[PDB]
């Protein structure tokens, strides 16, 4: 799978065709990394885009369905295998940052 | 001029100049100078979008191309043919009266079929009414269009009903009309622009051309209250004018060839309003209801006129011109020939050199002119009088080469 | 920032409509786009009778059968967009 | 005047109109970007296979005529069942009934253009 | 088919904290809650031995619970239900429409309150499809028991006639069907216990659809070319109005 | 059938096939195996220039 | 079915027939209860020597193969390009100064990769020796295609190396040749095989023709040795060619106006291959490749014109229709300016009759003849046919007004 | 040129063209130790029994007709969904659909030839 | 007039044609191809000496054929020729200087005059007179007719 590469804020980039686009097992990386980060009532054109924020964060109590949905959105991406994912810190002010590690189907050529 | 509708009409911007636009927005948005631009990804990828976008603009530029009744040709043509109350006339079912002759006179439903020379069925919706005399019946073609036969006995028996004896009819056939060709319809619609109308000068025009089988037409009216003259007409070409006529004040005037007398009738007496001038004595019949609740009918009565047929002669030369390509003179009258003319309009030399040119022409023309009476052609105009309409025939038209 | 751009700029998915370059690009084809949707808006109003000047105003007359030649001199509107010759029609008269 | 039954919601949908003389395919198009109800119909004379020329792209409107110029002997009046004679607009303009289509019956078109036809 | 299909949509549905119950009536107690994975294996030893498999057919899962309704039901630990969001503005695409006069506008806004009243009502229950217990709402009458609002529910959703999502603990399954409901009323319990078996409703996409799920507002846009069965226009009696009389003339 | 403006009328071009057309356009552009959906900036944008 | 080359070409025999033709074979040889499975020697060597015909044979039909010159891929710049004429042009690495600013002295190794801002890997060729400041060495790339080298980008280490501290391009990188893709190889060998689309006469003119920016050109050949005679062209009208005209010595010749200078000259450079006339040169810039890679200009220098001024006048008499308006002497010089004409078009006044008549005019065109500024004043037929754009201007057509 | 669907990675298969003039049998054969794609043919025409001799062993490449020599109303010419232009190489080359085997129509072979074949 | 009505539109009268055949051609054999390929071997040439030999061999009922050209200034001289096997030559002729002759006999005129108009480059010379016409649209977007005529 080929998509265009992002840079290091995130916008887009155009020129450079066939060559801004990342190959493989970097492009797995940029769209999960950027699956996980699709609100689900966003999207008129995919509805269920992804995992829904606005109705995740905005209530108490959904760390566990906030990790099983991340879990749902990288496990239902075309090139990912496996996740091996937690919460490292415990809202430090009040913000938790959960750790996701995920096998890519790459790296299993042996 | 990127997609200007201004008063020079609409400029769609050309496909290259939608591809500087988003590729100039695209330098700006990204890069100044780096981005690639043609024979490449991001370039073929801007051809895409500008593809979108110029098929939607081209489509622009095609809409107000056919807001035009010199250009429309098609559907566009009917929806602005629909600004008035027109639209192309339909195919109609060529007539045929026949005589057919039953030993017995029931009933006769739809189903018959007849004149075998060509494969064709001529039914009918209609019953017979008189023994084994030749009792006559109107057959209709199953072809629309401008269909004919000619007088012969070789009927298919579909289905008779007795199946008595061969049924030769008189030669005589309506031809029937095929349907009308945008073509036509363009001239016929800016001719009959005035159709909604209802009784003026341009009415009686454009719902008289609406009849079945009308060919030509032309309308007058004498708007002053003196006599003899003529102001109004269906042409602006005669408002020039200034020749004689023999008509009264306050009237009308309708000259028409090819309708029915009966429909002519009914159109005129639904949209005269004043004296009517004419031999032919068209009628009308209308069933109207008395206040106390009884019923009569009035019979209008109007004289219209039938033009008188002409001749019309050309004086012209032709010069070929390249060595040994000589002209071919049956070519050419077959052309200038062929020129439809409108009622009593006048047949000028100005016009009649665009129909002496055929699609590859040798041959250039020097000294054209036209004339009535087979002599005494004069510069310009002539006129062919209020009621006459024209013709050019192959007899009639001279042509006279020169040599190279 | 009309209704047009703003209404369709919704599309863009919001990792998108911030990142400047996107947003920008993404507007880029929004207006390009919006130029067709303002000159189909625009049609009504510049092309009747009224708001009619040059070609339209001919192609009027070609549709109700009156050209700009009446052959005929009429003295000036005295009160630049278009010239004729003398014995037409300047726009709004005609 | 005949009613021209099962309209629904769904913006692009087609009805095949079997009747005497010939058939025809009415897709009704539904423009919601802009509000208005497309037509288009392709009328197959019963007596060949080739159909005629397709109509496209025409709107349905209250009382009147729509494909009178293609000169074939049917067409479609929509009338509103209400009094605001507003044209068909709303996506679900016809499933509720606000508004109705009516397929003429060629003996119907006898009696308006006043002549047979193809 | 694949065996990558698996975990995908195995995960696909996700239970949320706020366990809804039956489809959102979570006020009674679970006594026992099943759920049945088949599958249809042809029997006979398959043909070749290279690759004549993909041949286990899968099966509508069903789901069985039986549980008890008694007057006073105290929950434990469980958020509350939130109404969903009315998200079909989303796409709302306005301003390409045409410029249209006052008192047209407003006509057309008569015309919207005049079928918005007949439509507003499907509206709001296609958008809580899955769930009917928000739809038909908590009773709200203090007359009628506990044992009253389960069982008008269960019979609102049982002729709903309408497939509801049900949540086992670890799924909220998105399309079970009321198959059986048995509700059971001893003489030694005031309480009832019901027994209701679920059956899903999957189905898949056979045709191409660019889009998943959209909004309301460009559902039909990107539709495809639908197709509606002939008819015999000319034969029609229920609606046989005469020609306009602007018509006869024309 | 895609938009056509004739002496027939006007064939507006679907939903579907316009994306398609888009599609099989930046495939033959870029890749066979672009990825195209919700996320990816092509798909944000095929998306875009279809509706 | 087995291993068979004949006038039906190379059927390969397939794995499983060939080991069971060994097998029986061995069994043939030895005796019938022979085991011959993984572990036997002899089920060893009967799988081996079966493994190693198949291989061989499948390496035989790839050499059958790719002795089709249209059908190979790795002899293809062998079996044909060398035998039919042809060369692939070997690939090429970028070539790319940057700068690395470095703060201890270092021999940076063999082949450490620097990576570019889009992924793109370029690879110093050889160790290099980087002293205490800044070094302005070569990387070379590691796709071998055309690999676009921007300046000004950041630069992340694929193969870290202690010390770099500023990797930056002062300047772009100068692309590497890519080759001819196998399709396109095989397609540029094919193309030579079908006949061009027009005749060596029109093929110019039509591939001349859709240079963006041009509306009209002709071309006029000399294909016999006749110097100023004429034996073709793209004129219907020089088919006799009454009128004298300098063309070289067996040459042919191109008017063209307003077209892009350099296009012309790359297609006259495409198509034309001989001697050309006219006044201004232009030229085609090719590079041609030396079998080391390296690039020879050629330039193809033709020559062209570019006419524009044709003044043609033209006397009228307008015959009034009503006494007393005026006919506008304006407006029918603007129609007659309207239209325009082709280059070296023998234009005729016959059909510019017919661009006098304005649009519901009491006017009336007579005697309309046509002149070059002289007092010959033609009726047809004024000009001579070359370098002969010519069109009317307002203050050209002289009518005369005529009383009714 | 319309595509000849159902092409699997595995080595050796077979796939029977009906067509008007007659039919054939496409064996499609993959060469592995060297990567590429044999073709077979036996096209029978559709007056007789007794096929046409047979074709054996061509490669599938890129815009090229490959059985014209063998003088019968049609061919294959394979295209690459890349624009890499590679000649089909990968056992799984045609069902991921990397390239793509197109058969050419007679009517079409009549636009290439410029003239008819047995 | 022996023919079977197959399937008649009407079935009117015996259509007994005047006796004139064009034979058709049976399947070129592999022997008469090795001599047509070896001596055409300078097919994809584009207007050669050797390019009109073997673009005319091609042709539905050509039989035989010769080409020449007059490469030198000076006229009535034979160089380039579609055999060398007349190279050797020092025998008269009747030509005209950067000048290319076809013999040719069996092709139909109008595909003779296709090949000839498409790939010559000077005078040709000769009695039959074969013609070719192209479509070609001018800058300003009309049509018209080149007539090639060739000798």
């Amino acid at each position: 799978m080929r998509v265009r590469t992002l840079d290091d804020n995130g916008d887009w980039t155009f020129g450079r065709g066939k060559a801004d686009y990342i190959t493989s097992k970097k492009a797995i990386a940029q769209t999960v990394s950027t699956r996980i980060k699709s609100w689900a009532n966003d999207n008129p054109l995919a509805m269920n885009a992804n995992i829904d924020w606005k109705d995740l964060l905005g209530r108490k109590g959904t760390e566990d369905t906030i990790l099983r949905e991340i879990e749902r959105v990288v496990v239902q991406t075309d090139g990912v295998i496996r996740v091996t994912e937690l919460e490292v810190i415990k809202t430090e002010k009040r913000v938790q940052s959960i750790l996701l590690s995920y096998d890519t189907i790459y790296d299993d050529s042996e | 001029m990127s997609l200007t509708f201004n008063e020079n009409g609409v400029q769609t911007n050309t496909f290259s100049e939608l591809r500087a636009l988003l590729e100039a927005g695209y330098r700006e948005i990204y890069g100044t100078d780096i981005v690639t631009d043609q024979e490449s990804p991001d370039g073929q990828r801007i051809n895409l979008e500008t593809l979108l976008r110029f098929d939607i603009e081209s489509a622009f530029s095609w809409l107000y191309s056919n807001l035009d009744p010199d250009l429309n040709t098609g559907d566009m043509q009917q929806i602005i043919g629909k600004l008035s109350g027109l639209v192309l006339l339909p195919a109609s079912r060529s007539q045929w009266d026949v005589t057919i002759n039953m030993s017995r006179a029931k009933t006769l439903p739809a189903g018959y079929t007849i004149t075998d020379e060509n494969n064709q069925n001529w039914f009918l919706d209609s019953d017979v009414d008189v023994l084994i005399g030749d009792n006559e019946v109107t057959f209709l073609s199953s072809l629309w269009g401008s269909i004919s036969g000619i007088s012969g006995s070789s009927f298919t028996q579909a289905t008779p009903e007795i199946g008595v004896v061969s049924i030769s009819a008189s030669a005589d056939a309506i031809q029937g009309r095929e349907e009308e060709t945008p073509e036509q319809f363009r001239l016929r619609r800016q001719r009959s622009t005035e159709n909604p109308a209802q009784s003026t000068i341009g009415s009686i025009y454009a719902k008289l051309a609406q009849i079945n089988g009308v060919t030509d037409l032309q309308v007058y009216d004498n708007s002053s209250d003196t006599p003899d003259q003529i102001t109004g007409s269906s042409n602006p070409d005669i408002l020039n004018g200034s020749e004689p006529v023999t008509i009264g004040a306050h009237t009308m005037w309708v000259v028409i060839e090819g309708g029915s007398l009966d429909d002519i009738g009914e159109v005129v007496a639904k949209h005269r309003l004043g004296n009517t001038k004419g031999s032919v004595q068209v009628s009308y019949i209308d069933t109207l209801t008395k206040p106390n609740g009884d019923d009569f009918q009035i019979v209008n009565l109007h004289n219209i006129d039938r033009p008188v047929l002409g001749d019309l002669y050309v004086r012209l030369t032709a010069t070929q011109k390249v060595s040994g390509s000589p002209i071919d003179t049956d070519a050419i009258k077959n052309k200038l020939s062929l020129v439809d003319f409108e009622i009593g309009q006048y047949v000028d030399a100005d016009a009649l050199y665009q129909q002496s040119l055929i699609t590859n022409s040798n041959y250039n023309v020097t000294d054209l002119e036209v004339s009535l009476n087979g002599i005494d052609w004069t510069d310009g105009r002539v006129f062919s009088g209020y009621d006459g309409k024209l013709s050019i025939s192959t007899s009639n038209v001279t042509i006279t080469t020169v040599p190279v | 920032m009309s209704d047009f751009l703003n209404q369709y700029l919704l599309y863009l998915i919001k990792q998108y409509y911030e990142k400047p370059k996107a947003n920008a690009e993404a507007q880029l084809l929004i207006s390009t786009w919006e130029t067709y949707a303002d000159f189909i808006a625009n049609f009504g109003n510049n092309f009747d009778i009224d708001n009619a000047e040059g070609e339209v105003l001919d192609l009027i007359g070609r549709i109700l059968d009156l050209s700009r030649q009446v052959n005929d001199v009429i003295p000036a509107s005295f009160f630049t967009s278009k010239v004729y010759t003398d014995y037409q029609l300047t726009d709004t008269q005609y | 005047m005949n009613l021209i039954e099962n309209i629904t919601s769904e913006y692009i949908q087609t009805h095949a109109l079997e009747f005497s003389r010939g058939f025809a395919v009415l897709t009704l198009i539904y423009e919601q970007a802009v509000q208005m109800w497309k037509m288009n119909v392709v009328y197959t004379r019963a007596g060949d296979e080739e159909p005629q020329p397709p109509i496209y792209g025409v709107k349905l409107a209250l009382s009147t005529t729509h494909i009178k110029h293609r000169n074939w002997p049917f067409d479609f009046t929509v009338i509103d069942t209400t009094n605001n004679g507003m044209d068909p607009y709303r996506a679900d303009d016809f499933e509720t009934g606000r508004c109705q289509l009516y397929f003429i019956t060629p003996e119907e078109m006898i009696q308006v253009r006043g002549v047979d036809v193809q | 088919m694949s065996l990558v299909n698996g975990m995908v949509e195995s995960l696909n549905n996700t239970k949320s904290e706020t366990e809804i119950g039956i489809g959102g009536y979570r006020l009674f107690a679970r006594v026992r809650e099943t759920v049945n994975y088949r599958n249809i294996v042809p029997t006979d030893t398959l043909e070749d031995g290279s690759s004549s498999t993909d041949d286990i057919i899968n099966e509508p899962i069903t789901v069985s619970i039986e549980g008890v309704v008694s007057n006073l039901f105290v929950e434990e630990r469980q958020y509350p239900q939130l109404v969903s969001r009315d998200f079909s503005a989303v796409g709302e695409i306005t301003a390409l429409l045409p410029a249209k006069s006052q008192q047209q506008i407003q006509r057309i806004s008569q015309i919207d309150s005049q079928i918005r009243d007949a439509v507003l009502a499907a509206e709001r229950a296609e958008r809580l499809a899955g769930k009917p217990y928000e739809f038909f709402g908590n009773s709200g009458n203090s007359a009628k028991t506990e044992q009253e609002k389960f069982i008008d529910f269960m019979e609102a959703l049982y002729f709903s006639r309408r497939p509801t999502e049900v949540s086992v603990n670890f799924r909220d399954y998105k399309n079970m069907a009321l198959v059986s409901f048995i509700p059971v009323r001893d003489n030694n319990t005031k309480d009832t216990r019901f027994t209701a078996d679920f059956q899903q409703i999957n189905y898949s996409t056979l045709v191409y659809t660019p889009v998943s799920s959209p909004s309301k507002s460009v559902s039909g846009k990107v539709s495809d070319a639908s197709n509606k069965g002939g008819q015999n226009p000319e034969s029609n009696e229920t609606g046989e109005r005469s020609l306009l009389s602007s018509l006869v003339g024309g």
